[PDB]
């Protein structure tokens, strides 16, 4: 049957990166762990900060201050560009 | 003294003056030998973390791979891939950095050999190569040339299956004596995975001093032997009735 | 500023804490650690704060900035 | 273009992130910018992680990415090692590190 | 006349230990606070229970930290804490690297 | 006439070239079949007639392994600051109390 | 069959093992029997955790998702077989 992941995704970021280099199976498995982990704690963060602020919605602000309470400084900063740009480029196409 | 040449000359067998009755060895070659050894499986390479600069030579640089370094802190000898590459000081069995050694007669006892000059401590002096023989080959070999009437066996056991024979051809490290005060020691090198044997020294021997190590005690038949060095404690004869090995 | 954290007042932390011989050097060490500690929960409870656009940082900001940092406390609204 | 991601000029599934924003009891509604963001957030995360993974694997001369590199990247870099503090790596193994102590002088 | 040096302590060990009173005076610790939170943000205002929670959590970090720092130092067969116990007591936690 | 043998190491080397062996590979250390066995006994004793994926083993294995690793990191930490070269229980039970393990 | 001593299973050998990748260099005697106990006391936790979720998942079989969920519950996460 179906099952999910981000096995394509990550080659083809990979090949952006490093064209020229493969991925184990095994190593494969753990990017995707990563993977849902990270997607897992930002959301429970924004759905956290959307409750303690009486919202019933998450948008791209709870998003972007859930990364800056879970990355570290550098990698938080270059995220949040990396997801502004994303969304600015989305809004005007 | 010592003249090698492959013309053999009028000599019966002392190995004086004329040494060219056997055939010399370069490198301890193997009979039975297969692919079952932790050759290239696991010890594939064992680099050792230097961050040398090999930029600054004769003007306040130092030697690279020193005693700081941790494969020669390891009894090992860093390989072909050493992040210095050809000045790495480690490789000493591959570039045969011996030293200057000579063999005449110095005692009735047999030959032996005397330092030239003067020989810092730790410093590689000759190696031991020979014939590597096998588990039901030594047991024979053994008796057939036990009944030979020879005094000298040159026997030496690497592993507790693995003796080595420089008898039929044997380098120059085969003349040394032996006595209770050994300024030399042994020591049992992994150099790309095979493992090897080699002699350094412990003081400051000076310029025309003996070098012998410590044998180690051990009988193989019912005769014994004693030695003539009479050094402070010249025991010569076997410690006891033993017979293990 | 951060020195107000006045040696003595170290020294009663650590009393509480079961310490019976103290260091010199400890003094700055614990007043860097608590330096350390206080940057942590502040800034994630700025961060709430921002996110609510509001000037005043609130208590509840403090209680999820702990609870955030695996330090949960009582007695503030939890 | 068809796809979200090309919108926003990503390689990751918006559409399957704001699925499972959805399909995840997060809030009662998403927002258009959410999957977006995270998406993008996600693409840089994996961008970073993977740039270290394949210099490592480079330094042991092999074509292919194993969980080795993968610990040895994380381990290495500060930030990347606190995001994953508290998380284990399947034959991660760990950094070649010995005390000071313990070597001979 | 005079206390052999080391009882006084235990003394005030078994008093603290008994109450429950803050340790840091307020307005020190409130000012600090301030400093701090300054450099994140600029004009900003503290609720009175938010600096109480802040000094709450704080001490009883200090504490607890404190009580690891003595358990390394027995460990050292030691009496005094010393910095390298809080370091290695922190760096057992994770919290320092 | 006898066999002699070359030296003997001193102590602590071969402690060392384990040390760089061990973490230089990735390969798991404690032996797979026990294991299983130790497992199923302690699940079993939870409830019985319990069956497993190989793959839950294996990761049961792994975390038990990291942990260990960590632990022992952990306590060899311990013993240096407690001026020693060898662990000793002593020092697991610091490690783990500071920890927060019970 | 049953299962006895298999706490024994872990040989001294492997647990020496473990500290060199710990990178401890000399093991007092004693250490062996502390940690087979640290073992049983982490597998125990792990394993109880896992197999209540196996239960109410009403499954008689564990499967590693169990597993990797207990794990993430004790804080101790894991990469490398699914979640
Ligand atoms: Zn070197
Ligand atoms: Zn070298
Ligand atoms: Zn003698």
């Amino acid at each position: 049957t179906r099952k999910e992941s981000y096995a394509i995704y990550v080659y083809k970021v990979l090949k952006q990166v490093h064209p020229d280099t493969g991925i184990s199976s095994k190593a494969m498995s753990i990017m995707n762990s990563f993977v849902n982990d990270v997607f897992e704690r930002i959301a429970g963060e924004a759905s956290r900060l959307a409750h303690y602020n009486k919202r019933s919605t998450i948008t791209s602000r709870e998003i972007q201050t859930a990364v800056r309470l879970l990355l570290p400084g550098e990698l938080a900063k270059h995220a949040v560009s990396e997801g502004t740009k994303a969304v600015t480029k989305y809004t005007s196409a | 003294d010592d003249f090698r040449d492959p013309q053999r000359w009028k000599e019966c067998a002392k190995q004086g003056k004329m040494p060219c009755y056997f055939d010399l060895i370069e490198e301890n070659v193997y009979l039975t030998e297969r692919k079952k050894n932790k050759s290239h499986r696991d010890i594939k390479r064992m680099q050792c973390e230097c961050t040398p600069l090999s930029k600054d030579e004769r003007a306040q640089g130092e030697i690279a791979c020193g005693e700081d370094c941790l494969n020669r802190l390891l009894m090992i000898e860093c390989s072909s891939r050493c992040p210095n590459g050809d000045y790495c000081s480690n490789r000493r069995f591959q570039r045969k950095q011996h030293a200057d050694v000579e063999v005449i007669l110095t005692e009735k006892k047999g030959w032996g050999l005397r330092a030239a000059k003067d020989l810092p401590s730790n410093t590689f002096v000759l190696e031991y190569c020979g014939e590597v023989l096998d588990h039901k080959e030594f047991k024979a070999r053994v008796k057939e040339y036990a009944r030979n009437k020879n005094i000298h066996y040159y026997f030496m056991a690497l592993k507790n299956d693995e003796i080595i024979d420089a008898t039929q051809k044997g380098n120059c490290s085969r003349f040394m004596n032996h006595s209770c005060e050994p300024n030399c020691e042994t020591q049992k090198w992994t150099v790309n995975g095979q493992l090897r044997v080699g002699f350094f020294t412990t003081k400051l021997v000076p310029s025309g001093s003996e070098l012998t190590f410590d044998y180690q005690f051990q009988r193989y038949g019912k005769e014994a032997q004693k030695c003539f060095c009479g050094s402070a404690n010249c025991r010569g004869y076997l410690g006891g009735e033993n017979r293990v090995s | 500023n951060i020195q107000g954290i006045t040696k003595p007042a170290i020294r009663r932390l650590a009393r509480r804490g079961g310490v019976k011989r103290i260091s010199g050097l400890i003094y700055e060490e614990t007043r860097g650690v608590l330096k350390v500690f206080l940057e942590n929960v502040i800034r994630d409870a700025v961060t709430y704060t921002e996110h609510a656009k509001r000037k005043t940082v609130t208590a509840m900001d403090v209680v999820y900035a702990l609870k955030r940092q695996g330090r949960t406390l009582y007695g503030f609204g939890g | 273009a068809k796809t979200r991601s090309s919108r926003a000029g990503l390689q990751f599934p918006v559409g399957r992130v704001h699925r499972l924003l959805r399909k995840g009891n997060y809030a009662e509604r998403v927002g258009a910018g959410a999957p977006v963001y995270l998406a993008a957030v996600l693409e840089y995360l994996t961008a970073e992680i993977l740039e270290l993974a394949g210099n490592a694997a480079r330094d042991n001369k092999k074509t292919r990415i194993i969980p080795r590199h993968l610990q040895l990247a994380v381990r290495n870099d500060e930030e990347l090692n606190k995001l994953l503090g508290r998380v284990t790596i399947a034959q991660g193994g760990v950094l070649p590190n010995i005390q000071s102590v313990l070597l001979p002088k | 006349h005079r206390y052999r040096p080391g009882t006084v302590a235990l003394r005030e060990i078994r008093r603290y230990q008994k109450s429950t009173e803050l340790l840091i005076r307020k307005l020190p610790f409130q000012r600090l606070v301030r400093e701090i939170a300054q450099d994140f943000k600029t004009d900003l205002r503290f609720q009175s229970s938010a600096v109480m929670a802040l000094q709450e959590a704080s001490e009883a970090y200090l504490v607890a930290l404190f009580e690891d720092t003595n358990l390394c130092a027995i460990h050292a067969k030691r009496v005094t804490i010393m910095p390298k116990d809080i370091q290695l007591a922190r760096r057992i936690r994770g919290e320092r690297a």
